[PDB]
């Protein structure tokens, strides 16, 4: 746990200054992420 | 020559299509399943007239090119005519005897292989497609009128 | 040279058109064999 | 520009596509005049920031590759979302994917770990955050890793 | 037109080639039909 | 003959997409800046004379044009994992994906044309034989065509 949380909070604090911030205005266009959205749900509902 | 220029061509075709051990001209034995497959019903008397190998000939040394098949080709042919499904099923209707135009499987299947020329039920159950089933009884029409198309 | 080019065009074009024929015809007969896979398909399903 | 191995696929992916976006001119580099022009379709004229931080990372323009490896080097220190939700479901009171806050608090300043309750509460002010106080680590997962269910 | 009638041979030469390569595929797609065919009949066959 | 007319258009479209990510200075050839760099940072860095002697395969200069139809003559021949898979199960009827290795010989070593004793060893070492020397032609065809693969 002492070294998941140590590498979690590190990339946490970072991802919220770095190019992410340029990356999250492109990424409601990437389309490929809302297939697999869609996908991901009918294998949940298709294993329920 | 009595075949057609086409039939020489197509006889040619199977000759060099029905290959290969290793070499261009056909076996001994082999030439009489091409015979076969070329749709004829001679006795295996019919080669043993030209007797390439008095002994057992798994050698096949009498080896033939296509101006030595067609003659037997030839040969083949004109040996005779074919009779038709009455005289086959007359023969059903003497080995019968439930007397319904029927015969039961387990017997003719045994009676074919043990008169005459012998077969193995490999080669006999795949004549059948009226399949001894519940029913025992099989109607020997259906194998005759099925066969008879080659 | 030029009657030898003529003789053989001759002979590629008439060999392209039986080629295109018995494409045609391979076409039709895969088509054959799809209808005829179908409805022995659906007898068998019947018959069962 | 040693990348295309350290990544997943689904990861390059996305990259690729954010790439071909902002690759307005289609030839595989992109400049200043490039985030200029993306800048300009995304709101008002150019704030510098967002493009001097890649002006000064970079020698001159972007090839494709030295994007991959920029994206790569800000994703290092991420791991597999299994991973990470197995580690804290050691923890979780709930055992079903929401470990307390005030639990999970504790755990990042005393077990080797002193980090800052500011920071803590930033992780439930932009991270997830749940009825109860019951922070939903499967979520958090997976906005870490980027791997969408 | 010597060198015209050559390139156009040379066409018509490529393109039936590629007239019995596509002959040679149709027919093998056939014998795939014809092999699934086949062992459908015989799976509804001996399911039945 | 004109190979490059004979291949279809997702082919075309795959052959022009991979080249897209290579032509990276975008002059649409094949240079010795960018392959040697991209396969350096997707791999292990050959950056030696051994790509050199992979680019000299075209006649002096090596356009898009001249790559597409090396790559075309280098698929001549070539059909469907599907289609071929239909012709294994010619002789595997059952389709068990499990051929044997006398089958394999008998089918290639006289009738036809002679496959040599070289290329009957050659379908040993590297395609998948297996224990009893039972063949899998399933996984044959998927990386003798690279589809799914
Ligand atoms: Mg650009
Ligand atoms: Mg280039």
């Amino acid at each position: 746990m002492k070294v998941i949380q140590r590498n979690c909070a590190a990339y946490l604090k970072l991802r919220n200054w770095q190019w992410w911030r340029l990356f999250t205005k492109v990424k409601p266009l990437l389309q490929v992420t809302r297939q697999e959205e869609e996908m991901q749900a009918k294998d949940e509902e298709l294993q329920r | 020559c009595d075949f057609s220029e086409e039939q020489t061509a197509e006889f040619k075709e199977a000759f060099q299509l029905f290959d290969r051990t290793g070499d261009g001209k056909i076996l001994y034995s082999q030439c009489g399943d091409v015979m076969r497959a070329l749709g004829q019903n001679p006795t295996n008397a019919e080669v043993m007239k030209v007797l390439g190998n008095p002994k057992s000939d798994e050698m096949n040394l009498k080896t033939l090119n296509f101006e030595q098949f067609l003659p037997m080709m030839q040969t083949i042919a004109k040996n005779k005519d074919q009779g038709c499904f009455e005289d086959y099923v007359e023969g059903l209707r003497v080995f019968d005897k439930e007397g319904n135009g029927t015969v039961m499987g387990a017997e003719i299947r045994h009676v074919l292989v043990t008169l005459g020329e012998k077969m193995t039920e490999e080669e006999v159950e795949q004549l059948v497609a009226g399949h001894e089933d519940s029913n025992g009884c099989i109607n020997y029409e259906e194998l005759v009128r099925m066969v008879l198309s080659g | 040279q030029v009657e030898e080019m003529k003789t053989q065009l001759e002979e590629l074009e008439d060999e392209l058109q039986a080629a295109e024929d018995a494409k045609l015809r391979l076409e039709v007969n895969m088509q054959a064999m799809k209808s005829q896979f179908e409805r022995d398909l659906q007898a068998r399903d019947e018959q069962n | 520009s040693n990348v295309f191995a350290m990544f997943d696929q689904s990861q390059i992916q996305e990259f690729k596509e954010a790439f071909n976006m902002i690759d307005q001119n289609r030839d595989g580099f992109i400049d200043k005049e490039d985030l200029h022009d993306m800048l300009a379709s995304m709101g008002k004229n150019p704030t510098d920031e967002y493009l001097e931080g890649m002006m000064s990372e970079a020698p001159g323009p972007i090839n494709f590759t030295m994007f991959l490896t920029m994206f790569g080097e800000k994703l290092n220190g991420t791991d597999p979302e299994d991973v990470i939700r197995n580690a804290f479901a050691c923890f979780d009171e709930e055992a079903s994917g929401f470990i307390h806050e005030d639990h999970l608090r504790e755990l990042l300043t005393t077990m080797g770990d002193r980090f800052t309750d500011e920071e803590v509460d930033e992780m439930y002010r932009e991270a997830p955050i749940d009825k109860k106080g019951n922070f939903n680590y499967v979520e958090f997962t997976r906005i870490l890793k980027h791997g969408a269910k």
